[PDB]
């Protein structure tokens, strides 16, 4: 982990004013629909994101 | 009129069953059967009977202006085909 | 020389205006693969040992396939009557080396042209298609004698071969036009240069035996058609 | 036969102390061929240079493309050294005991029946 | 490894290179459109 | 060594400068050096220190050079100093005179 | 052959007479007159039919398959193209029959 | 009337294997069969090296046709589509050969009218010794 | 633009399709090839004369190593 | 003894001096584009007097050698029938019949009006629901230059690029299936 | 001399004779095991598709219609391929019969219909080109389409429609509506050109253009 780099070459350096809100917001929408059995370990994820 | 299944007994092969069923399991065939080793037969003596023909009309039209088999009437024949061979007659 | 070139395309299946740069692809694809058929024609003279093209040349390189065979002997029979002594000729050379199928005399390409020919002139066009006919290499001499013999140093020829390469590239505009067909049939399911330079690259790779997981059965001299 | 005593002192010189009487005559052949070629590709260099003479120069360009063609050598020392830095970052699979040694996913393996044929 | 590439600054050849595209030959009916407007 | 390269070419039609033959019987040397080292791999490894015929065949099918097609396996060709093939036989009497296709091959 | 019965669909006698000549020689090469074979199995009588349904079935095996292969890819139905030819494939499939 | 019957052991897969030779028989029935073959085509003599080099080609023709079908045999085994109906039609299309059914024809126009011609010219040359003595 | 890849692919087979990492692999192709010819065709340019031009002629003699013919003027 | 044994010329030493892509814009060299590299390459050979007719036979060149290696792909997915030797014109449906039956023979020996001989044609061989290949992956190309080997006779340029095959081969394992398998399970 | 009597009675009376052949071939066809029926069932194939059954195509009473109507009562299933039935029930008088049978066999095969949910994204199989029933189900609604069936034929394009505007249009035209149908017709044509440039030719969808 001493310099982990995989994707931080090719960071998203992109303007992007619209895209947070519209990518996170269909988080809830397909992690809280239609999912129970492998939902309860990935449920907590959405908190500190 | 007739279908293939008995023209195919009518066929009399020259190459055994010995020759073409080896050559098989040499790459991995159970040989066993006699009906599918016909054809091979039939397309190795298709392929060598087209140059003996063609080596046949360059004897007859030789010095013309019994038969015997020359490199002549044999690297001219194969060339078509991209056999390329030379072979030195002396040392 | 195009002016013969403009008129001969009518009556194939290009016909209708086409352009005038296409024929002159075609005029040079003729006229490399006619300097092909003397350069190949050379050795085989000089394999026999004569110093003249002998009327059995010919007939000895177009020795592959029977269906063009029946066509030569169509033209040398009916056209080649309004003679004698070629009909004798042929038949000794028949005779001189044959087994089993040369010692003879439907082929789904000639009938194919004809029914063509018939379709087109459906559309005066019947009036068009009857002046079109025999205005290729035919009415002059001169001129045909300075596009071909370029060097005519060693082997020439003497009455006959002259007008035999004259229907040789005839053929070979016919099927030269046969193959931008088959090309273009493949689009929809004029000519444009596209279709006559995919047909000569289909036509220069050949499947001859010995091919496959090897890169040295190198090719030669492509055909005289 | 002063050509079979120098073949077979080159395979001598490999370490090759038994062979058959055939093959000295196969690589006296191979020899034949090879140069019998390559002066053929001298001539049409020398023929397509305008000049009477054969040159020396039309030889090196004639050895030189039959080296490009008609030998097999696979890169050494620096394509095979990218192929393992290009492949380096992929990770390895978990080990998960079962039963031990698994197989492939069913359909990429050669166990699949003609759909023409059927019963 | 393999979406990143078309998404990590490819428009390039997404929106300029697709633009003024000829139509396919399956539809001809945008072709009549844009001529009736035109003219 | 230098003169067995300028008969051949006499043979070809044309003949070839002295300065020329010491480089090309150089690489004809080099070519079947490398030939006999390629046969090498496939022969010590299998099982065997025989040379064989068709060893020879695979390495230059893998070489991308033509196989040498004219050569059977039984000892022939002899040598009385000079290649004469003149061996003028019938094959009606090669063809049924004498066949037994019994191979007795068990392990 | 088919320029005799193209004109007359009226004769009575001299179509049996024809057809008497037809299958005389069929009993006794000329193989290759089968659209005067297939033309006298349905023309004007019964008798007639009977006398070349013996021909017809005598040249074959009793054989239910066998028969039922010649009806589909060895006989062509091209002779008769204004007829119904199933009922002739009735007769070869109760002819094999106890 | 010749329809195939299916009631034999030939039109399944069954049959009796083939018993396994050796590389040296191999070769001598390979000379024999090209031996055969050429004195067919119309040949009375010729040399050995010229029958060793025939025999080599048709060896090498043998061992390239069997490679690329069994190459063919173990591709379809994975996938289950056939681009062709039959494997041994596919062969054919890359060797050079049209179809199977191109085989009647090479064998009716090579055998059978030769054997017709061949005949009559012996009943043409009968009649010429009847007529002279 | 136009002619990038699938306009080449409708021009043989009207119904195929190639995946997205096989036509990276085919412009890698072309432009192998494109190094290849041009080389070769400059250590010709180079032993004409020692150095003369580009010419179209000695390319015609160059494309019999790769079995093709060019339909052009020649 | 073991001083006699040669060793293998190493052809890294012989190298070219460098003093001073067409291949991620995902487009065919045009005119304008192949002319920049030209001049760059000849500048190292020495040339001048730089022409246009070269230009346009390399192109042409190209694309010839692309439609040949895909040409040579389709055909080892697809069937064909060939027309006088080796011409290959269909690459298209079923319309070759099957060898085995006897229509087919008779059919073969025979060679409004129109839509009947298609009939005679696509529907006289093959199954109900012809299910089509999927699209090509890195394991057909990969099959199809070892069979062949005819396409690039160059070393130079056959063996760099085989290996770079060979690293883009992949395919999904058994932990990707049940996600599609959940997938699936989800929409029904 | 019953069986010879009634091979008399079956020439003089057509209806007869048909009736026989549809009730004899189910029969005969069940004495046969599963060593012939499948070399028959192919070989059968192009008799159906054979040359020589045009000369009865104006003949009402045809020696073809009730052939294949025999064929169709025998619980072993016979290969068929149905894209045949497009130019059976066409000119010999097959409409119905046809569709009855498409519709008994492209319903148990898969057991779904093709309407492709989700996108080429998610889905890492990647199983054919194709999808499967599709052909089938073309000449189908070819069939509906030359019988002027429009409420059948509206019904089939409403399930396996991919864009939300073919079908839309469709019934908007179904009852009056024609401007708004011609204007839902244009919003599907511009949003696919939308999405066809960024994307493959995509063949999916070759009749709904």
């Amino acid at each position: 982990e001493s310099g982990c780099a995989n994707i931080v070459s090719a960071a998203p350096c992109q303007a992007e004013p619209q895209q947070y809100e519209v990518q996170f917001g269909r988080l809830r929408n397909f992690l809280t629909d239609s999912d129970s059995q492998h939902s309860h370990e990935v449920m907590p994820l959405l908190y500190p994101l | 009129l007739v279908d293939f299944l008995m023209q195919l007994e009518d066929y009399t092969p020259t190459i055994p069953d010995a020759v073409t069923g080896y050559y098989l399991n040499r790459a991995g065939f159970e040989a066993s059967d006699p009906r599918i080793i016909r054809l091979i037969s039939l397309a190795a003596q298709k392929f060598i009977s087209d140059i003996a023909n063609d080596a046949l009309q360059h004897c007859k039209m030789k010095g013309t202006a019994k038969y015997t088999l020359t490199m002549e009437d044999l690297t001219p024949a194969l060339s078509e085909y991209g056999i390329n061979v030379k072979k030195p007659h002396y040392f | 020389f195009a002016t013969e070139l403009q008129s001969m395309m009518y009556s194939l299946g290009d016909a209708r205006r086409p352009l005038h740069e296409t024929a002159v692809l075609v005029e040079d694809v003729v006229h490399t693969q006619l300097i092909n058929l003397l350069q190949q024609a050379a050795e085989v003279s000089q394999l026999r040992g004569a110093r003249v093209i002998t009327p059995e040349d010919l007939l000895f390189l177009m020795r592959k396939d029977k269906k063009k065979l029946r066509r030569l002997l169509k033209y040398m029979f009916i056209r080649d009557y309004k003679i004698v002594k070629g009909i004798d000729e042929d038949d000794l050379l028949e005779d001189k080396l044959s087994g089993s199928n040369n010692a003879n005399k439907i082929d789904e390409v000639k009938q194919e042209r004809m029914e063509r020919a018939e379709r087109q002139t459906r559309i005066a066009q019947y009036a068009e298609f009857c002046e079109s006919r025999q205005l290729s290499f035919s009415k002059k001499a001169s001129k045909f004698r300075d596009w071909l013999d370029c060097s005519s140093m060693e082997i020439k020829p003497n009455v006959v071969a002259m007008e035999i390469l004259a229907y040789l590239a005839y053929e070979t505009v016919a099927q030269l036009v046969d193959l931008a067909l088959l090309v273009r049939q493949d689009m929809v399911t004029a000519i444009q240069p596209c279709h006559i330079r995919e047909a000569i690259r289909r036509y220069s790779h050949r499947i001859g035996p010995l091919s496959p997981f090897t890169n040295a059965y190198r090719r030669n001299g492509m055909a005289f058609l | 036969p002063k050509d079979a005593q120098m073949m077979a002192q080159i395979l001598k010189d490999m370490g090759i102390t038994e062979y058959e009487p055939r093959v000295i005559n196969q690589m006296l052949e191979f020899a034949f061929r090879y140069v019998t070629t390559i002066l053929d590709d001298a001539k049409i260099y020398s023929s397509h240079a305008k000049k009477a003479t054969v040159d020396a120069d039309d030889v090196r360009l004639a050895i030189q493309c039959r080296a490009d063609q008609s030998f097999t050598s696979p890169p050494p020392r620096d394509f095979l050294l990218d192929i393992a830095r290009q492949r380096n970052q992929t990770p390895l699979p978990l080990i998960k005991p079962y039963s031990g040694p698994r197989l492939p996913p069913d359909r990429y393996c050669l166990t699949a029946p003609n759909y023409r044929l059927k019963s | 490894k393999r979406c990143f590439k078309r998404y990590s600054r490819s428009s390039l050849n997404r929106q300029q290179d697709l633009s003024h595209c000829p139509p396919p030959p399956q539809l001809r009916l945008l072709d009549f459109l844009q001529k009736r407007k035109e003219r | 060594p230098r003169e067995s390269v300028r008969l051949m070419a006499e043979s070809t039609g044309l003949e070839l400068s002295d300065e020329v033959a010491a480089l090309l019987a150089e690489d004809v040397c080099y070519r079947l050096r490398e030939a006999t080292q390629n046969s090498s791999q496939f022969m010590k490894h299998t099982k065997r220190r025989k040379l064989t015929v068709e060893d020879f065949n695979r390495a230059l099918r893998w070489s991308s050079v033509e196989a040498v097609c004219g050569y059977g396996s039984q000892e022939a060709l002899p040598m009385r100093p000079y290649f004469p093939e003149d061996r003028e036989v019938n094959l009606v009497e090669l063809a049924l005179a004498t066949n037994i296709p019994k191979g007795c091959a068990e392990t | 052959m088919t320029y005799i019965e193209k004109r007359f669909p009226e004769d009575l006698e001299l179509n049996a007479q024809f057809l008497d000549l037809v299958n005389y020689v069929y009993r006794d090469l000329t193989a290759k007159l089968e659209p005067a074979f297939l033309s006298g199995l349905r023309c004007a009588q019964p008798l007639i039919r009977a006398k070349f349904f013996e021909v017809f079935d005598n040249s074959m095996k009793r054989r239910v398959y066998e028969r039922l292969l010649y009806v589909t890819c060895s006989q062509n139905w091209e002779a008769m193209g204004n007829h119904f030819w199933i009922k002739q494939c009735i007769e070869l499939l109760l002819a094999v029959c106890e | 009337i010749r329809h195939s019957d299916p009631e034999s052991d030939f039109y399944r897969g069954k049959g009796e294997p083939v018993t396994e030779l050796s590389w040296h028989s191999c070769r001598q029935l390979l000379y024999q069969a090209v031996a055969t073959i050429l004195a067919h085509a119309g040949f009375d003599c010729a040399n050995e090296s010229v029958l060793e080099t025939l025999t080599d080609v048709a060896h090498e023709y043998c061992l390239k046709f069997t490679k690329l079908l069994r190459f063919a045999v173990d591709r379809e085994a994975r996938l289950g589509q056939t681009p062709f109906p039959d494997v041994m039609e596919q062969v054919f299309h890359e060797v050079g050969i049209g179809s199977v059914l191109s085989l009647q024809k090479f064998w009716q126009h090579r055998i059978k009218d030769y054997h017709s011609y061949m005949l009559q010219i012996s009943k043409q040359l009968s009649e010429e010794y009847e007529r002279i003595v | 633009t136009k002619k990038k890849l699938q306009d080449l692919v409708r021009e043989v087979d009207p119904n195929e399709q190639l995946d997205e990492d096989v036509e990276e692999m085919l412009l890698q192709i072309a432009d192998d090839f494109i190094e290849s010819v041009v080389t070769a065709a400059c250590q010709l340019a180079r032993h004409r004369k020692s150095s003369t031009l580009e010419v179209k002629d000695v390319q015609l003699h160059l494309e019999r190593q790769w079995n093709m013919w060019i339909p052009g003027f020649g | 003894k073991f001083d006699h044994r040669f060793q293998p010329q190493n052809p890294l030493s012989g190298a070219q001096q460098f003093v001073a892509l067409c291949s991620h814009t995902m487009m065919l060299p045009t005119r304008g584009q192949l002319e920049g590299r030209m001049i760059v390459t000849a500048y190292e050979h020495g040339l001048d007097n730089v022409t246009e007719e070269a230009v346009s036979a390399v192109v042409y060149a190209v694309e010839n050698h692309l439609k040949d290696i895909l040409t040579s792909v389709v055909s080892r997915r697809k069937a064909y029938r060939l027309r006088d030797g080796h011409f290959k014109y269909a690459f298209g449906s079923n319309v070759t019949p099957q060898p085995y039956l006897k229509n087919s023979v008779v059919a073969y020996n025979n060679l409004d009006d129109a839509e009947q001989q298609a009939a005679l044609l696509l529907a006289c061989s093959g199954d109900t629901l012809p299910a089509s290949l999927p699209p090509v992956n890195m394991y057909d190309l990969f099959e199809a230059l070892q069979v062949h080997r005819e396409v690039i006779p160059t070393h130079t340029v056959y063996a760099l690029n085989i290996e770079r095959i060979i690293t883009k081969l992949w395919h999904p394992n058994h932990e990707e299936l049940q996600q599609d398998k959940v997938h699936r399970q989800r929409l029904a | 001399a019953l069986l010879s009597a009634f091979v008399q009675l079956c020439h003089i009376s057509t209806t007869l004779a048909e009736k026989t052949w549809v009730q004899l071939f189910p029969r005969l066809w069940k004495i046969l095991s599963d060593r012939q029926q499948h070399a028959l069932a192919g070989e059968i194939s192009p008799f159906l598709c054979s040359g020589s059954h045009q000369v009865q195509r104006d003949c009402q009473p045809s020696a073809l219609n009730c052939f294949v109507e025999a064929m169709s009562q025998c619980v072993p299933p016979i290969p068929i391929r149905p894209c045949v039935l497009k130019y059976l029930g066409k000119t010999h008088n097959l409409w119905f019969r046809s569709t009855l049978m498409l519709e008994h066999q492209a319903f148990e095969k898969g057991l779904s219909l093709q309407i492709k949910p989700k996108q080429t994204t998610e889905f890492y199989e990647q199983e054919s080109i194709t999808p499967p029933q599709q052909e089938i189900l073309d000449s189908l609604a070819e069939l509906y389409s030359l019988l002027q069936e429009e409420d059948m034929w509206a019904g089939l394009w409403q399930k396996r429609c991919k864009y939300s505007e073919t079908a839309t249009a469709i019934a908007y035209e179904q009852h009056g509506f024609f401007e708004q149908a011609q204007e839902s017709y244009e919003k599907a044509m511009d949003k696919a050109k939308k999405e066809h440039e960024r994307s493959n030719a995509s063949p999916a969808i070759f009749p709904e253009y």
